């Protein structure tokens, strides 16, 4: 119900995504039904500093 | 929040194969071949299609005129 | 109606802002706790007790010369345990002893 | 070229150089055994003076402020160490940041004192002789050689109890057993299995109140010298060093065998009354340094020496706050912004007093340039000035 | 949240340490840093009142 | 049997004759009352028999500049 | 006569302020320069006429 | 410039104010600029220097066998500001292809007269350092070919502007003591140092970037034989503790002098296990080679400690709280999963598994007790420090150094005849001493004799 | 803007480099976030490495790996499955550097880590003060972004500037950015004089005009402080001294 | 009254005299860039127009 609400400061991240590997508990709580974040694809190396 | 029409790393259209994916996987057809059976080679395109939530149907019900 | 089913509730909507009472961890009323040893005096016991709003402390200390005192909130000035015991309701020495 | 010929070239050049550099340079410049000839030797001395001449402090510095900040910065990075070391002798000496706070303040009392005792040329390499000294200073009453106390039944009235073996394996001197009646209050007599019993067959004073007898006889034992405590020995570089707990300076020097010229003591005050004031200054410096080195960090010695010298400026050592320098004389305004209570001490100055300025906080409150830094320079310039 | 009623500044070393009884009643890790640290704690997931 | 001397913490205090007072006081261009001031107690002054209104010359060793001098008075 | 660090800063600071309010400049031509940077080039050539009264 | 501010980069904020009046502005630029503060007044050493990538990249650039092809050399001298003419010359190795030894490219930065030699952290063979240590004393100028080309990787030897032997690590740059950046600011003013510092940074970065410096997950792996080696150590160390407990029960204790019997038992136990953890650490420093991308960071000094690399493939060790072992719990035990009255190794908080293999439920809870300790302390230690500093500032801020070299308080009471036991400023003195005769002799005698 | 994983690798976006100059793997993958390798074997977050491999296996297979504490997917299965899917077991690959273009002479790790954007966004931190409205009765600048304020120059900031020796810089910063009031002091009395408009002249109380009165510049704050002493029976004689 | 006016632990030394917020300033987050000289600082162009 974010679009019908009055609150001092709210946030809305456009495209959230379900986290690849998670915990079994997170599904039984309801975090998977309204998540908060995205899956990047990271490489580890030191670039130009 | 309807499926990202492009992937986030590899530029390739992807919305046109979301729906056809979902209904087929919700009948028992194993995901590891459905994705393969379509044009999804690298895994970078694959992550955005596997993990997504499409909340748009719940939010649409409420209105703001 | 206009609510989301995932909302668990448990808060008030006083004056617009959503206020919630965070539970406060008490120190077990109507109990007895024997305090430690040999810092300034000997051992002391402390008991919190509340009855209708007010909560007061009642220690029955015994400092290292055997006086054995009691603290009262209103005006510190400790009194001997046997002094206070007779002012309460036990007269004979056999009463206290037994 | 030889020894005597370079003891003169240095000599007439030593005027811009200092005393210490004279001894060091000659000794070292000699000790290079492939020894150069003459012309270059002059050049080295010529070069050396340039470095020294370039190292002096620029007059106008603010040595007070940088000394405070450099000592107050590592306190933030004062992390833990291996507090449970694999050592034995020194135990619970209160390291860390709270140690620094104790030395920066006066405090007659301080928590866990230790005094260090070295020994002369007979006790320096032998275990049996170091122990006799140690045993002579420990000092054991009667309330430590026991486990508890209770009373008896009818006429016995009291009893002394376990244990008795603290003399027949440690070696604490049966001759002094007879001594005990040295002006003692009561003192009965029953040395059976080494544990002296004490029977009192009397009256009205004590009957069974075994608590108040603490201040009596029980505390009044004296099985040793120097009413101080535990004594731990340690071989510190083939020398036995005696580490004692507590402190008792007046009577420790008057003990056979303790070398009086090398004992150092962690108690700041006791060193000032026995050794002297200047010796207290050295004790301040040494102690702060010791703390920093055992943490890893290092701080340059000139900062510590400034604070230590400045603190002993009256003869009597006084704390750095509220009872010392900020409380002592400054200008009247330099105590107005410190510990607001001032309405008894502030009105004191109202009876015959002046003030010029030249502080730091007075000039910043009034709008004048402070006398440190650039403020201490004055310019002058002749005014024809044809431009050309 | 479960809160304790003490002083936010003076150090209570014996009140902040994770006591053994917290197992299964109070979360061992969830504790916000700052001047509080240890005073405010969180209920474990598997605990009834 | 000991003394204030012969110890690794107390340096050798010595006293100046009357002449050197004026000579010293001209160099640093200062008044008499502006010097540090020991007390009439503490062994290092009473052993040498010093009177109030004196400038004791204390020479102490500093592990950086070698030999460094100082000057102090005595009051009650 | 070698300046100390504190005296150097002051001389520049004093000299720079004079250059703003008039006070003709020596050869210091290039292109548009602040009054501060003007004092730096003049000092680098050792032509600053301000002498330090030394207290001695 | 991010040791002096003590800043990191995870959101920390800084403010900037701009002075206005011409006297104030001038004063700020001459007296407070960054280059005048490379050495810190607290200790005699450089404060502004190379950090994490700057040190680690410097090692890869100067190891035995770092041959950079012609294209790369050319490309990187243009990345580091320096501006040379047609002298890359002359191609040390032309066997495979015409190419350049790593030492010569680094040598293009030091001025043409720096002679310095010092042992550094990466040495591991105190004999091979010493075989070369005599050939510098009794000759002072040899031919470079004989035994300097019989070089080691841990004995920095620079002679008249040429790095013959040695490798660069945290003994050249860095926030703690580095005796290369140190010497270059004393000998050759202040303005030179910033260019040498600046050009080293952009150089060292360009090699590290284009060369590849990742860490994977196999960097912490040990084979099956080494794993079994650690396991037998943990079994014996446990059984040693059990034997002492049985001795305590039967009253054959043999107790320590000072502490009481109950504390003697604990004192003996902690020493037994601390040896066993460190013994496992010696095994970890032995088997996994020095040529993977993780140990390299540990031995040079760029976010390293050999103690944590070993703590990722071996025992964690005991777990303590302010000294004593874990006692705070139920009436007779720590957790309710052990039997009442067990002072054994495993029961009283000793984790046996590492972070790779994974912690069990009992052990994981024990580790949390030791981690809250570090959290609480750090915020408390700051409180006492800040107040304490306010005391000493409001007591010493008045002192100045007069022109005759005398420190006087504002009432003319002379606090110190000849400042700081005269007369060298701590910002310019050599590790507590002054002028340093041992350095000046070697320096001037070498420049004249060498010609 | 601030980004941080769910393990504790807090960080700020450093540069938003064009897609072309980015090193890429001998396949079609182009990395999105390049993390400094000095942060993993320093903090000891082995869980970060395991999650990277775990996301790669999970994306290829198609099922979501279960990672709950203590009963999660055993470490050895993800490494043994990753190989049979067609990838070096260790997570590393051959990468080509996008700037020039040649393989790095090492293998470069790559994974699928779940990040999350935190709300400490730069739009709510940056603000500047030129010269704002201040208090009237106490005369100090205001606080916050809704009333245009930054931080203050109190106790510690004076002592640092004194340490350098910047006398001139000091004065400008702490006083001149307020009010400076000029008052006429009598030389032999010490008491503040008194004007009179319409005639245009000064006049101190005790001595009538003959005695040379002199101008003195001081901070308005200090003038009020003298008055408080003057309201009592204390006389603050200001004895001036010549240039 | 007067003795609570000049002092009373919160009067007019530490409150308004010896410490103030100042003018001509700015405050924001920092991010790295090793491609500028050791003494230079990058200032965002929005802040450059307000000072
Ligand atoms: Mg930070
Ligand atoms: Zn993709
Ligand atoms: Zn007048």
């Amino acid at each position: 119900n974010f679009r019908i609400r009055v609150d001092t400061r709210g946030h809305l991240m456009h495209y959230p995504q379900v986290p690849l590997v998670n915990s079994r508990i997170m599904k039984a709580v309801g975090f998977e039904d309204r998540p908060a974040g995205q899956n990047f694809v990271v490489a580890v190396l030191s670039y130009h500093g | 929040m309807i499926v990202p029409v492009r992937c986030f790393t590899c530029g390739k259209v992807l919305a046109d194969k979301y729906y056809e994916f979902k209904k087929r996987v919700e009948a028992g057809e194993d995901p590891g071949k459905v994705l393969d059976d379509l044009g999804v080679e690298r895994y970078c395109c694959r992550r955005t299609l596997l993990s997504h939530v499409e909340l748009i149907d719940q939010v649409m019900v409420y209105k703001v005129y | 109606l206009g609510e989301d089913p995932k909302d668990p509730g448990g808060y008030f909507i006083i004056n617009g802002s959503e206020r919630v009472i965070v539970s406060i961890e008490d120190l077990a009323p109507n109990k007895t706790l024997v305090e430690r040893d040999e810092r300034q005096n000997k051992v002391v016991a402390k008991v919190f007790s509340y009855r209708h709003g007010y909560r007061a402390l009642i220690t029955v200390e015994r400092k290292k010369d055997g006086i054995l005192y009691v603290t009262i909130p209103n005006v510190p000035k400790p009194v001997k345990f046997v002094y206070v015991m007779r002012a309460l309701g036990l007269l004979t020495d056999k009463e206290i002893v037994e | 070229v030889a020894e005597k010929t370079i003891k003169s070239m240095v000599s007439k050049a030593e005027l811009p150089d200092n005393i210490k550099e004279e001894l060091y340079a000659k000794l070292i410049e000699y000790n290079e055994k492939y020894k150069l000839k003459k012309d270059e030797i002059q050049a080295i001395i010529d070069e050396t003076v340039r470095e020294y001449q370039k190292a002096l402090i620029e007059p106008g510095e603010a040595v007070g402020t940088v000394a405070a900040q450099s000592i107050g910065e590592p306190s933030t990075q004062m992390t833990l160490n291996t507090f449970h070391y694999a050592g034995v002798a020194e135990i619970n000496v209160t390291l860390g940041l709270p140690r620094i706070i104790e030395i920066v303040d006066a405090r007659k009392n301080p928590s866990t004192p230790i005094m260090t005792v070295y020994l002369d040329e007979e006790h320096r390499y032998d275990r049996d002789k170091a122990l006799e000294v140690a045993r002579r200073i420990e000092g054991t009453t009667l309330e430590n050689l026991a486990r508890e106390e209770t009373i008896d039944i009818l006429n016995m009235e009291y009893v002394v109890e376990i244990d008795p073996e603290r003399l027949e394996k440690a070696g604490l001197d049966m001759e002094k057993v007879v001594r005990k009646l040295t002006g003692s209050f009561k003192s009965a007599e029953f040395e059976a299995e080494g544990y002296t019993l004490v029977v009192r067959p009397k009256k009205v004073t004590k009957l069974s109140d075994l608590r108040k007898i603490a201040e009596k006889v029980k505390k009044h034992r004296l099985k040793g010298l120097s009413g101080v405590g535990k004594t731990i020995i340690r071989k510190e570089g083939d020398e036995y060093v005696i580490y004692t707990e507590g402190s008792n300076f007046k009577q420790v020097l008057k003990v056979p065998g303790v070398d009086p010229t090398r004992t150092r003591t962690n108690n700041i005050w006791e060193i000032a009354e026995v050794l002297g004031i200047e010796a207290a200054r050295n004790a301040i410096i040494d102690e702060i340094v010791s703390t920093m080195r055992e943490q890893g960090l290092e701080v340059d010695v000139r900062h510590i020496m400034l604070v230590a010298d400045m603190m002993t400026l009256d003869g009597v050592i006084r704390p750095i706050g509220r009872h010392g320098i900020v409380g002592e004389k400054a200008s009247v305004l330099a105590r107005a912004a410190f510990e607001i209570t001032t309405q008894h001490l502030f009105a004191a100055a109202e009876r015959g007093e002046v003030d010029p300025l030249n502080g730091v906080v007075e000039n910043v409150l009034i709008g004048q340039p402070v006398p440190v830094g650039t403020g201490i320079v004055k310019l002058a310039m002749s005014l024809p000035l044809r431009p050309k | 949240r479960v809160t304790s009623p003490l002083s936010r500044d003076q150090p209570h070393f014996e009140a902040r340490d994770l006591h053994g009884t917290h197992w299964g009643r109070i979360c061992p890790t969830e504790t916000p840093e700052g001047p509080n640290c240890g005073l405010v704690k969180n209920l474990a997931l598997m605990s009834q009142i | 049997e000991f003394n204030i001397f012969d110890h690794v913490l107390v340096p050798e205090h010595r006293i100046l004759s009357e002449e050197e007072k004026e000579e010293l006081l001209k160099k640093y261009r200062i008044r008499i009352s502006q010097l540090p001031q020991i007390k009439a107690s503490d062994p290092a002054v009473v052993a040498l028999g010093a009177k109030p209104g004196d400038v004791i010359e204390i020479k102490r060793k500093s592990p950086t500049a070698g030999y460094y001098y100082y000057y102090r008075l005595v009051v009650e | 006569f070698r300046y100390t660090r504190f005296e150097k800063a002051r001389i520049i600071g004093a000299r720079a302020l004079q250059i703003a309010m008039g006070a003709p400049v020596l050869i210091d031509v290039p292109e548009g320069i602040t009054p501060l940077q003007a004092a730096l080039l003049e000092f680098e050539k050792g032509v600053i006429p301000i002498t330090v009264i030394r207290p001695s | 410039v991010c040791p002096p501010y003590n800043a990191d980069f995870d959101g920390d904020e800084m403010n900037l104010h701009v002075p206005q009046t011409e006297e104030a502005q001038a004063e700020a630029k001459i007296l407070m600029e960054v280059q005048n503060h490379i050495i810190s007044p607290r200790y005699g050493g450089p404060l502004i220097a190379g950090i994490q990538d700057h040190i680690s990249g410097g090692y890869l650039l100067t190891r035995e066998g770092a041959y950079f092809t012609r294209y790369e050399v050319e490309q990187m001298l243009m990345f580091a500001g320096m501006d040379v003419n047609e002298l890359p010359e002359p191609d040390k190795y032309e066997n495979g292809e015409p190419l350049w030894s790593g030492k010569t490219i680094f040598s293009l930065l030091l001025p043409d007269d720096l002679t310095i030699w010092y042992r550094n952290k990466l040495c591991d063979e105190p004999e091979r350092c010493e075989a070369l240590e005599k050939l510098i004393e009794e000759k002072l100028i040899p031919d470079p070919e004989e035994v300097r080309k019989l070089a080691y990787d841990g004995f920095v030897y620079i002679q008249n502007g040429k790095l013959l032997s040695g490798a660069v690590d945290k003994k050249a740059y860095g926030r703690e003591d580095g005796k290369l950046l140190d010497i270059i600011v004393r000998e050759y003013g202040v303005e030179r140092a910033r260019q040498f510092l600046d050009q080293v940074t952009k150089l060292t970065i360009w090699v590290i970037t284009h060369k590849g410096f990742t860490t994977a997950i196999d960097d912490e792996d040990l084979p099956q034989e080494a794993i079994d080696r650690i396991h037998e150590i943990i079994r014996e160390a446990e059984e040693k503790v059990q034997r002492l407990i049985e001795a305590y029960k039967r009253g054959e204790l043999e107790p320590l002098p000072g502490k009481t019997l109950e504390e003697t038992l604990e004192s003996k136990i902690m020493a037994v296990l601390a040896e066993a953890r460190d013994n496992a650490g010696k095994v970890a420093e032995r088997y996994l080679g020095m040529n993977n991308h993780a140990v390299i960071m540990a031995k040079t000094g760029a976010r390293g400690k050999i103690l944590n690399i070993t703590q990722m493939a071996a025992m964690l060790g005991q777990q303590s709280i302010r000294g004593k072992r874990l006692y705070r719990g139920y009436r007779g035990r720590v957790l309710t999963h052990f039997k009442p009255g067990d002072l054994g190794a495993r029961a009283r908080g000793f984790v046996t598994n590492s972070y790779k293999s994974g912690l069990t439920p009992q052990e994981y809870f024990f580790h949390a007790m030791g981690g809250r300790e570090g959290l609480v302390d750090t915020a408390v230690r700051t409180a006492q420090s800040g107040y304490m500093q306010r005391r000493l500032i409001n007591a010493l801020q008045d002192l100045k150094v007069d022109y005759d070299g005398t420190v006087r308080d504002p009432t003319g009471i002379i606090v110190q005849f000849k400042y700081g036991e005269d007369g060298v400023d701590p910002m310019k003195s050599w590790q507590g001493k002054t002028v340093d005769v041992d350095r000046v002799i070697v320096r001037t005698l070498l420049k004249m004799r060498g010609g | 803007d601030k980004f941080a994983s769910r393990h504790g690798q807090k960080g700020v976006i450093g540069l938003i480099v064009p897609q072309e100059d980015m090193p890429w793997t001998e396949s079609g993958i182009v990395p999105d976030l390049i993390v400094n390798p000095h942060g993993i074997p320093s903090r000891m977050t082995v869980g970060q490495l395991i999650e990277a491999i775990g996301g790669k296996v999970a994306s290829l297979t198609g099922r979501r790996v279960d990672g709950t504490a203590f009963i999660g997917e055993p470490e050895e299965k993800l490494r043994k499955e990753l190989e049979e899917l067609g990838f070096k077991h260790s997570g590393r690959e051959i990468m080509y550097d996008g700037i020039t273009g040649r393989r790095l002479e090492a293998d470069i790790f790559i994974g699928v880590i779940y990040y999350q954007r935190l709300h400490h966004m730069v739009a709510d931190k940056m603000h500047a003060r030129s010269r704002g409205p201040v208090q009237v009765l106490t005369k100090q600048p205001t606080e916050g972004r809704a009333r245009e304020g930054g931080l203050r120059f109190g106790e510690m900031e004076r002592d640092v500037l004194i340490g350098h020796g910047a006398a001139m810089l000091l004065i400008e910063r702490l006083l001149e950015e307020s009010d400076k009031t000029e008052v006429w002091v009598c030389e032999s009395c010490g008491h503040l004089a008194l004007e009179d408009k319409r005639r245009g002249k000064v006049y101190c109380p005790v001595c009538g005009e003959d005695e040379r009165i002199s101008k003195v510049e001081m901070s308005y704050a200090f003038k009020l402080l003298l008055d408080e002493l003057k309201a009592m029976v204390i006389r603050p004689s200001l004895r001036l001294k010549d240039r | 009254t007067l003795a609570q006016r000049l002092k009373g632990k919160e009067g007019r030394f530490r409150g308004n005299l010896s410490g103030k917020r100042v003018n001509f300033s700015a405050r924001t987050v920092i991010s790295p860039d090793p491609m500028i000289s050791i003494n230079e600082v990058g200032v965002p162009l929005a802040v450059a127009m307000e000072l």
